RNA sequence: UUUACUUAUUCAAUGAAGCGGAGCUGGAAUUCAUUUUCCACGUUCUAGCAUUCAAGGUCCCAUUCGGGGCUGAUCCGGGUU
RNA sequence: GCUUGUGACGGCCCGUGAAAAUCCACAGGAAGGAAUAGUUUUCAUGCCAGGUCGUACUGAUAACCGCAGCAGGUCUCCAAG
RNA sequence: GAUGGGGAAGCUCCGUUUCAAAGGCCUGAUUUUAUGCAGGCCACCAUCGAAAGGGAAUCCGGUUAAGAUUCCGGAACCUGG
């Protein structure tokens, strides 16, 4: 309505240097990308074994929420509080002089993958989180064999990092309640109820089951119009 | 020389139409020319692909 | 005995092609959107010689559209292109001598030159002087194209692959003598140390395996294995025949 | 859940940043001495008689130099020494190693009044 | 023995820019439930020019020298081809 | 006239007879800018500085190589009647 | 002929733009901003290699036992600031 003009640019083919667009999809990744990238795919592509892909199976958010409530309440010590109760111990083995008799039992969660290994082993152990995580898997497959010979509830969960949070590490790969006081038993029955439907009790179908054989999107098209309008229309 | 043009003003290296020192008068001529020729019939195309189209 | 000429060309130190006034690579464009789907314009400013070849080339100058600039390329020329000519390139390009289009978009009986065998080399077959391929065929499904080149063989190559329409410059040039050793001379000292030429019968036994005798001569047939190693290939290697060429060859 | 927009094809290296030096010890302990101060550009003085002709004469002044002093160097030396300006320096390497400086005084300063305050002639 | 798959391996290209699928919009076509499909989906009389997150349109902030988003330039998948 | 440079031309090639640093111009229209003084440091003048190394001589029937002050060999410029 | 990478028991070889996340030019920000930050620009990617190839700019007269387009006198030019 101004003086001012409309000049639209024709951007089809021979005339109108293309403008700036996403180019995502074409760049030049770096080879730890691809590296990745292509491990992913390579891993998803291959005819994963069932003792692996009984991972892959991992743990509804709610659930984990609840699950991770209930560890957070028994979290670790830290080095703050640790040096509190050897003061408040060096104290009492002065004035009381009870050895072992002034802090009260702990509660705590229990971490460390030879740990509870030997806590599964022993049958101490009443609930088991394993990460989906770690990269050299060997370390964490036999895990879910062992719970079941013996007799224990394991949950695969998401995060080596999210048990480190709790456990005042980084990572973990594991945790396990042994002990929890009477407050929480009947939360931690709930929690072992779920579990055991979602991952002990689904075990023997699972070994069964043969994971990956997935294609690419292209590939997958590719097979939606070749098998399908062989017959199909 | 070429590093003479730089002690030498602008007078001595340059005619004052568009592309001076640069292109031929007449090149500059037949450029013109062309331009609008054809601009004008960029317009002629247009119109006539329209009444062609527009016909159905 | 002694390493002979044929070997140690490939060590290649004196061999090397003398490549000081050659233009550049005779190259076609980088095959992209516009010449996959559409066509490009490009103009012809020059047709030059290059040394070492008797075809000359056609400097064409396109537009990048991607970046405000003007991307040169190096064709070469097909007999009636000229200077301030408009190159169309790509599927949807016109049949007319120096375009660029797909041996499936042309039909058969088409001539064309300077043709990728399969897409994205730019350029292999039918790119000396007065050379061509011409098309005998389509395959649509499975996107081939069945061709004949000047050797005489048939071959099938992809409908994808691009080919500039027309025959090459620089024809009749094997008509002439060359009259004189001095234009032998000339002609390869601007490609190759490959002359003059002695032969293995003049030379030594050391030098070359027909070498020696009391009189010139071979002594062992000329005709030699495919099988053979390096130093024993010095004749005619694989010959299925040999003699003067008489009737119809190409027999099919 | 979004993701960047790259305009171009082209992975770079992310400028990060450069921090700098921060050490905890000295590279070298003492910093070392002005290495060629003007008692080391000028040597001795060339009382050759082509040289004093050239003090007579041209008001030039003929020493002899170390050979890693450049003209820069020979002018503020003399300056700095015999308070006086200085006009063109001229220089070479001699036949056997040493180099030799002509130096021009201007036209207010008399080189052999210089030279004569100096000790030589 | 033959055949199929892509990921291993191999070849080639590129400043790893426009792949694959599905859609909007035109044409033909059969339509029998409104489809069943297919082709195109901005440049060809001229040795011209084509560039500065594109103008325009619209919504914000604020319009005070202005700045931002979307669209213009279809969506999804990020498998460079 | 001789030597040399240069120009415009002609002939020859299946031979058509280097590159890069470097300098300029053009296109473009970013940005900035009017008089109570602002832009031009491609106009004129004026100010300062210009480092390092080489530099003598022979260059050949005695200054090089040839066991040597060897009738040998060893690249080029100028060039009188 | 390095680098990146790859070969080789290894001394080392290939290769010089390559299967590499191989950098800088400016702008603003400004009077916390040192040079970061809001931005936009670019793509190529060592180094060595010619006192006859390319190349910023000097001439005269005089002067020494022996130096001179280098010194003296006079008259100029280029580059950088």
């Amino acid at each position: 309505n101004p003086l001012t003009h409309s000049t639209p640019k024709n951007f089809g083919i021979g005339q109108a240097v293309q403008p700036k667009r996403n180019l995502s999809r074409y760049v030049k990744w770096p080879e730890y990308v691809r590296v990745q990238r292509q491990k992913k795919i390579l891993s998803i592509r291959l005819k994963v074994p069932p003792t692996i892909a009984q991972f892959q199976y991992t743990l509804d958010r709610n659930t984990a929420a609840e699950t991770f409530k209930l560890f957070n309440k028994y979290r670790p010590e830290t080095a703050a509080e640790k040096k509190e109760r050897l003061t408040k111990e060096a104290a009492a083995v002065a004035e009381g002089k009870s050895k072992q008799d002034a802090s009260p039992k702990p509660y705590a969660v229990k971490y460390g993958l030879n740990h509870v290994v030997a806590l599964i082993e022993n049958k101490k152990a009443k609930l088991v989180l394993i990460a989906n995580d770690v990269d050299p898997i060997e370390l964490v497959v036999f895990l879910p064999a062992l719970c079941k010979k013996m007799g224990v509830p394991y949950a695969i969960v998401k995060g080596k990092a999210r048990l480190g949070t709790l456990v005042n590490q980084k990572t973990s790969a594991v945790a396990a309640l042994t002990e929890v006081r009477a407050e929480d038993e009947a939360a931690l029955a709930k929690l072992v109820s779920t579990i055991d439907a979602n991952f002990a009790d689904k075990y023997d179908e699972v070994k069964k089951h043969w994971g990956g054989g997935i294609l690419g999107n292209k590939a997958q098209a590719k097979m939606d119009k070749r098998a399908k309008n062989s017959d199909s229309a | 020389r070429p590093r003479q043009y730089a002690t030498v003003s602008k007078t001595h290296k340059t005619v004052s139409r568009a592309y001076g020192g640069s292109r031929c008068a007449n090149c500059v001529k037949e450029r013109i020319i062309r331009a609008f020729l054809i601009e004008e019939q960029k317009i002629v195309k247009k119109v006539v692909k329209e009444q062609t189209e527009a016909a159905k | 005995g002694r390493v002979i000429r044929n070997q140690r060309k490939g060590a290649g130190s004196i061999f090397t092609s003398h490549t000081r006034l050659r233009q550049g690579a005779a190259k076609l464009r980088t095959l992209d959107y516009a010449e996959r789907h559409g066509y490009i314009r490009g103009i012809v400013k020059q047709i030059v010689h290059d040394s070492g070849r008797g075809a000359p080339l056609a400097k064409v100058v396109f537009r990048d559209p991607y970046k405000y600039r003007l991307r040169e390329e190096i064709f070469i020329a097909n007999e009636g292109v000229h200077t301030g000519q408009f190159i169309y390139a790509g599927k949807k390009a016109s049949l007319n001598v120096g375009n660029v289009l797909p041996l499936g978009s042309v039909p058969e009986g088409t001539i064309v030159s300077n043709v990728e065998e399969k897409p994205g080399d730019r350029g292999a077959l039918a790119r000396a002087s007065g050379n061509y391929v011409i098309i005998i065929g389509h395959n649509p499904d499975e996107n081939k194209t069945r061709v004949r080149l000047p050797s005489g063989a048939k071959k099938v190559i992809s409908s994808d692959a691009r080919g500039v329409i027309g025959v090459i410059a620089g024809g009749g040039r094997v008509d002439k003598p060359l009259l004189k050793a001095g234009r032998a001379f000339h002609k390869y000292r601007l490609k190759r140390n490959s002359w003059p030429k002695t032969r293995g019968v003049a030379m030594n036994p050391v030098d070359h395996p027909h070498g020696g005798g009391n009189h010139q001569h071979i002594g062992k047939a000329s005709t030699i294995s495919r099988g053979a190693v390096s130093g024993q290939k010095a004749g005619l290697i694989a010959a299925r025949r040999t003699g003067l060429l008489r009737g119809s060859q190409k027999t099919q | 859940k979004a993701l960047k927009v790259r305009t171009s094809a082209t992975f770079r290296l992310p400028k990060t940043l450069k921090l700098a030096r921060a050490p905890k010890y000295a590279s070298k302990a003492v910093p070392h001495y002005n290495r060629l101060d003007s008692y080391k550009v000028i040597e001795q003085p060339i009382t050759s008689e082509t040289a004093m002709k050239k003090v007579e004469d041209g008001n030039i002044l003929v020493f002899q130099v170390s050979m890693k002093a450049n003209k820069y160097q020979i002018k503020k030396a003399v300056k700095e020494l015999y308070e006086v300006d200085v006009l063109k320096v001229n220089t070479l390497v001699r036949p056997n190693g040493t180099k030799k400086a002509y130096v021009r005084l201007t036209a207010d300063y008399d080189a052999l009044d210089i030279a004569n305050r100096i000790g030589y002639i």
